[PDB]
């Protein structure tokens, strides 16, 4: 009796990708104030 | 099965990143190909598990992804692919990590075009490096990830970028060419002139021959995974450059000098292995005590668990050098979880930075006032790093130990110090983690916030990338035979090869 | 029997996914659960309450006669190297799964009433849940690494709650103190159990002992080499609990909140470093060595934190540096043998160490009102003296805790003190009247607390007169600040102590001690007598008696002041007044130590490795540099090499 | 070593270039001391 890898990450994996897709939509701070700007991290 | 599976997840994100300066509608940033590369990184992802969910077939060893087609039959390279256990999860760990870099890719508008080609180039090029059983074709997807991880660090990266990115060219280019010299030395050893990793590990050679290979591999190898005298290029390049780069970084790149230690050091060259092993635990060590007290003695915030990665690849090498079942198994369970742990921890380093805009933590302290989800993020992930149970940095330090000090390899006066000395990390970890969490944001202090810092927030996609990455650090901390049913048959394979070879 | 035993792994995981839940729901609806703090609260006290259910018939069933119950499951298998982890369920566990969870569920319902003025009000909740999950699967443990899987666990959650405020530049200090020191007895802990598995072969306590002394007198292990391995494991306990050299982070323990302070000290100490010791006697039995190293660290804790409580005005400090020296009166009587009486020392220090600490809360939510917010330690601004003279009865509670740990005539200690005094005064009494000579001293620091702080006057006019805030003059003087949540729970928490009144008893001491049987049957004693039990009973509670009115008399005529002590014992005051002089050499020497080690390991490496990876591009530029020069226009200097190379190569080639 | 003596606990007074060296030859001389112990001491 041992728990199977491949049926709980092919049950997670079309959450994980409809998560991502879905999670890029909402965001904040990357948009509005963003003083960081065009340089990632000068 | 018939499908040419790994050569298309290989060759995937590479043909798709051509597409990238033909995407049309350049309103401003580029919006449409920061989602492109996120649409074809999840479906590049998604085609690694329907590989595994349906065609991995595991408790088998050898490759069940095994595709080798004929490239250049004058020199005697081929296109051969393949994913045995200690592929298949890293091969499921970079498609995990690069999908999850392109989505800490978000804020990068200074040249979106160039950036996501150079992230898929590197997504196509990592999973290359796990895949193929060859040598031309290895040093080939080895320096496949030369260029576009430079202009990734020399254009979107801090300051002292072109000097950490001229010096980690340097650096690694230079000690890749030990790879085309060990693999062309072992390659026209004796009269067969194949190239493939299947024939040139069960061909035999000579103990004198095999102990060059095995140093040039070790030049070649403890450069990409750090081991402390060849490190020198690493805080350099991990302490400038953004968050999403730093995830392939420390995440990915680095365990490709431990994946080819177990594959092209241990399973290719035994006899040298069990000569040289005793070196290599002293070295593991070393890594871990050198690289601790010297993330407690820096104050810069993205150099400080960049030394920390250094610590923690330290596990590895005492799980490697130990030729025990259950060690070997927490090392390849140590690349998987700090490549978890850390592209969690760095995601949150440039997170920080945005917000605050200093890295020096002196001018920090008081930022958990101000923000409270990245903080409630970064004590949960720094505490995966102090080898916390529950989570999978434990388990893959507690595999080290149990699997060092029960092999008979070793005599008894020497495997009592390498196991009190291997758990003085156990002590130095929480030093400056716990220093780095106090003197950012436990306190009142405060900032000037009139000049820098003046703004403060906490986006919502950021506790995604956070919180998902915590699944598998938690979910193997509570069942760590999820990742270990992947190689619990190739790693009986590893180790019994040198097993015959011990008593020498 | 069969859905109450199966089931029993249901106990650690229902208050974890009260945490599960609600940590998803502040990660991600921060809006909404922060204002959710009244019904979230109840949310989580529920799922506590049912695995309050379990332990309460679980422990129950045991008691009437049940055998015990073991269960394993496979964690992470390899080539002849299994790690296995499952529960099982001894009337040792039985009894420490009851003791764990009602004062879990009695602190939740203490959570209401010292805060809901607080914003952080459904985020304690949640950390409280995580520690009682942790620490419930702690308990039922049947390995040694399944006591390693939550030893470092509660000392996550320990260091969570320290720093639960985190604005406070005093508990951002505190709560990193409290994991480093708690990992360096992990650090042994993880040594000893390596190296016992290097030994023995296996991770369970049953399976440890009797493969122990199988080598121990074969001749595969020596007598010498393997003491060293238990008294690693010995370190483990020795951070948890606070003995000798791993007790600082308890005078900034307090730093956190008062709830936490008495779960920090009926949970994790007097439960967790009580428990592994307990339960590896297979082990230490069998090593004499061990025991008496066991027992001399324990008996020198019980002196060192007793002189500390003295001089210390702050309240919860004080409280702080007893547990340090009960635990050492408690680890000691596992040095001597006698651990059964050790054991039921237990339940009397759990239920009465957290009458005397949320006690002291519903004092401290009193002096917020006559008293600003910053100073809590022996009262100024109408100073010291009278508390209980305004008749609260949360005054009346912690004096019965004090009662109860002195070992007085009318009330508990007269059955229960002095039970390990009389088998600690066998084998080694010069060393061990030592702590005979501070029983008349824990007398002393906690009625030391209770008449300075309730006994006099602290009403009547501020020597400070600084506190000029409205969240203080809401705080609701004259002790009645301590709602209808501090009614119950110091109550509720002493009927035990009125069923210890029953329990313990001189024909319920004995029933007690046959529940507790060792990995053996056997019990070992030396002497006990019908007379002298007497004369080392009425003898020992006179000591205890004399040792309070030598503090009725001295904290009574308004300063401490018999003949030639106000002008104090300076040799020996200025240890106590600065706290033994201990925590200072912890930092000067350990903490400037390590940075300095590591200081000159990263300056070796930014310039003496790094130095030769900058000469390898540097001999590179200035070598490109110098045959630059080696054109310079002048074709006839061409032409000069193109011949002398002709010259060469006719010289170079023909031999 | 400008950069590395900022204003926190670090700066303990010995970053002296005398002092580099002979760190280095104890740093580097207990890994070589190591390594020359490992192929020895193990078998």
């Amino acid at each position: 009796a041992v728990i199977s890898v491949k049926p709980i990450l092919l049950a997670m994996t079309p959450v994980f990708i409809l998560l991502c897709l879905f999670f890029g939509t909402r965001n904040g701070f990357y948009d509005t104030d963003q003083y960081h700007g065009n340089g990632s991290a000068h | 099965s018939t499908f040419p599976w790994l050569t298309t997840i290989i060759l995937f994100p590479i043909v798709a990143a051509l597409a990238i300066p033909f995407i049309p509608d350049p309103t401003g940033k580029g919006r449409p190909i920061r989602w492109y590369a996120l649409a074809v990184g999840l479906i590049d992802f998604a085609l690694i598990v329907y590989a595994f969910t349906n065609f991995y077939d595991l408790n088998t060893p050898g490759m069940q992804l095994w595709e080798s087609y004929d490239w250049i039959p004058e020199i005697g390279l081929r296109w051969s692919v393949g994913a045995d256990g200690l592929s298949m999860p890293l091969i499921l760990l970079t498609g995990f990590i690069t999908t999850l870099a392109i989505l800490a890719a978000w804020p990068v508008t200074l040249k979106p075009r160039l950036f996501y080609f150079l992230m898929l180039a590197m997504y196509g090029g990592q999973i290359a490096v796990f895949a193929v059983q060859d040598m031309l074709v290895f040093f080939l997807a080895w320096e496949l990830e030369l260029i576009p991880v430079y202009l990734l660090l020399a254009i979107w990266g801090g300051h002292k970028r072109q000097y950490a990115a001229t010096k980690f060219i340097l650096y690694t280019a230079g000690s890749s060419l030990f790879i085309l010299v060990a693999g062309l030395a072992m390659a026209f050893y004796g009269d067969t002139v194949s190239f493939d990793m299947q024939t040139l590990a069960a061909k035999d050679y000579a103990l004198g021959f095999q102990l060059l290979v095995y140093a040039g591999f070790l030049v070649a190898y403890g450069v990409k995974l750090p081991i402390v005298p060849l490190h020198t290029w690493l805080p350099d390049a991990h302490g400038e450059a953004t968050a999403p780069v730093h995830m392939l970084l420390a995440g990915i790149l680095l365990k490709m000098g431990g994946y080819a230690l177990i594959r092209m050091n241990v399973d290719m060259l035994p006899a040298a292995h069990a000569k040289f092993a005793p070196v290599l635990v002293i070295l593991g060590v070393v890594n871990i005590i050198y690289a601790a007290l010297t993330s407690y003695a820096q104050r810069n915030l993205k150099r400080k668990i960049a030394y920390s990665s250094i610590s923690h690849i330290g596990f590895v090498l005492i799980g490697i050098a130990s030729f025990t079942n259950l060690g070997m198994s927490g090392a390849v369970l140590q690349m998987v979880s700090h490549g978890l742990i850390g592209a969690s921890l760095f995601f949150l380093v440039g997170a920080t930075y945005d917000r605050t805009h200093t890295l020096i933590l002196e001018e920090m302290g008081g930022v958990g006032q101000k923000m409270k989800k990245i903080f409630a993020m970064f004590t949960a992930c720094s505490l995966a790093s102090l080898a916390l149970p529950g989570m999978s940095g434990f388990v893959a330090e507690l595999m080290v130990f149990i699997g060092f000090a029960t092999s008979d390899a070793y005599s008894l006066p020497f495997r009592v110090i390498v196991v009190f000395l291997a758990a003085v990390g156990v002590i130095l970890t929480p030093i400056y983690l716990l220093s780095m969490l106090r003197e950012i944001f436990y306190g009142p202090e405060n900032k000037e916030l009139v000049e820098h810092e003046a703004l403060v927030d906490a986006e919502p996609r950021e506790v995604f990338i956070i919180a998902c990455l915590l699944v598998p650090i938690i979910g193997i901390g509570l069942y760590p035979k999820l990742l270990t049913q992947i190689y619990d048959a190739t790693t009986g394979q590893v180790i019994a090869r040198a097993r015959e070879v011990l008593p020498t | 029997m069969e859905p109450l035993y199966q089931y029993a792994w249901l106990i650690p995981v229902l208050p974890l996914l009260g945490a599960l839940i609600v940590g998803f729901g502040l990660i991600a609806f921060s809006e909404t659960t922060s204002k959710l703090r009244r019904p979230s609260a109840i949310f989580i006290m529920a799922l506590m309450a049912i695995a309050m259910g379990h332990s309460l018939t679980l422990f129950w069933s045991q008691v009437q006669g049940h055998l015990p119950y073991t269960q394993m499951i496979e964690w992470a298998a390899a080539g002849n190297l299994h790690i296995a982890m499952g529960y099982v369920i001894d009337p040792l566990a039985a009894l420490m799964l009851v003791i764990v969870t009602t004062v879990a569920f009695l602190v939740m319902l203490y959570s209401d009433g010292y805060m809901a003025h607080d914003p952080g009000y459904v985020r304690f909740f949640a950390y409280l849940s995580l520690f009682g999950s942790s620490m419930l699967g702690l308990v039922v443990s049947p390995n040694l690494v399944q006591v390693y899987i939550f030893w470092e666990l509660v000392g996550m959650c320990s260091y969570l709650l320290i720093g639960f405020w985190y604005d406070r530049k005093s508990a951002a200090e505190a709560a990193q103190k409290a994991f480093v020191t708690n990992r360096v007895g992990d650090f042994g802990l993880l040594l000893g159990m390596v190296g016992l598995f290097w030994a023995t072969g296996t991770f369970d306590f049953a399976g440890m002992g009797d493969r122990l002394t199988e080598l121990v007198n074969t001749g595969l292990l020596s007598p010498s080499l393997a003491a060293i391995l238990a008294i690693l494991v010995f370190l483990g306990p020795v951070a948890k609990s606070a003995q000798f050299p791993l007790h600082v982070w308890l005078p900034d323990a307090m730093e956190g909140p008062t709830p936490i302070s008495a779960l920090i000290h009926a949970a994790t100490m007097v439960a967790a470093g009580v428990f592994l010791i307990a339960r590896m006697f297979p082990v230490f039995e069998q090593l004499p060595q061990v025991m008496t190293t066991i027992a001399w660290t324990g008996a020198f804790t019980a002196f060192m934190g007793a002189t500390i409580a003295i001089t210390q005005n702050d309240i919860k400090k004080s409280l702080a540096y007893s547990t340090i020296s009960q635990l050492g009166y408690m680890v000691m009587g596992m040095g001597v043998g006698a651990y059964s009486a050790g054991l039921f020392h237990l339940m009397t220090h759990a239920y009465f160490k957290a009458m005397l600490f949320l006690g002291s809360g519903s004092v401290i939510h009193s002096m917020e009102g006559v008293v600003g917010h910053n100073p809590d330690l022996a009262q100024d601004m109408r100073y010291m003296g009278g508390l209980r003279k305004y008749m609260p009865i949360t005054g009346a509670t912690f004096l019965v805790g004090c009662l109860a740990i002195s070992g007085v005539p009318p009330f508990a200690g007269f059955w229960s003190k002095d039970e390990i005094l009389g088998a600690v005064f066998h084998a080694n009494p010069a060393m061990w009247l030592l702590t005979w000579l501070t029983a008349g001293l824990t007398a002393f620091y906690m009625f030391r607390m209770y008449f300075m702080t309730f006994e006099g006057k602290f009403r009547n006019v501020p020597p400070e007169r600084q506190e000029h805030h409205d969240h203080h003059s809401h705080h609701a003087a004259v002790p009645h600040e301590s709602p209808w949540t501090m009614t119950l729970p110091l109550v509720v928490l002493a009927i035990p102590s009125t069923l210890i009144g029953f329990v313990g008893t001189p024909f319920n001491n004995l029933f007690e001690v046959f529940i507790h049987a060792p990995g053996e049957e056997k019990v070992a004693e030396h002497a006990v007598d019908l007379t002298e039990f007497l004369i080392l009973g009425g003898s020992s509670v006179g000591i205890g008696l004399m040792g309070i009115t030598v503090a009725y008399l001295m904290y009574l005529k308004g300063t401490p002041s018999p003949q030639a002590i106000a002008k104090a014992i300076q040799p020996l005051y200025q240890f106590s007044l600065h706290k033994w002089y201990f925590d200072e050499l912890y930092e000067a020497v350990f903490i400037k130590g390590c940075r300095r080690l590591a200081r000159q390991v990263l300056e070796v490496d930014y310039n003496v490795v790094d130095g030769v990876v900058n000469l390898t591009g540097f001999v590179t530029m200035v070598t490109g540099e110098g045959l630059k020069y080696l054109q310079n226009g002048r074709a006839q200097f061409y032409a000069l090499i193109v011949l002398l190379a002709v010259l060469g190569f006719v010289i170079f080639s023909v031999q | 070593a400008t950069d590395f003596n900022r204003g926190i606990m670090k700066f303990d007074g010995a970053d002296s270039p005398a002092m580099i060296a002979i760190s280095a030859v104890l740093i580097l001389g207990f890994i070589a001391g190591l390594i020359w112990w490992a192929l020895h001491t193990a078998y």
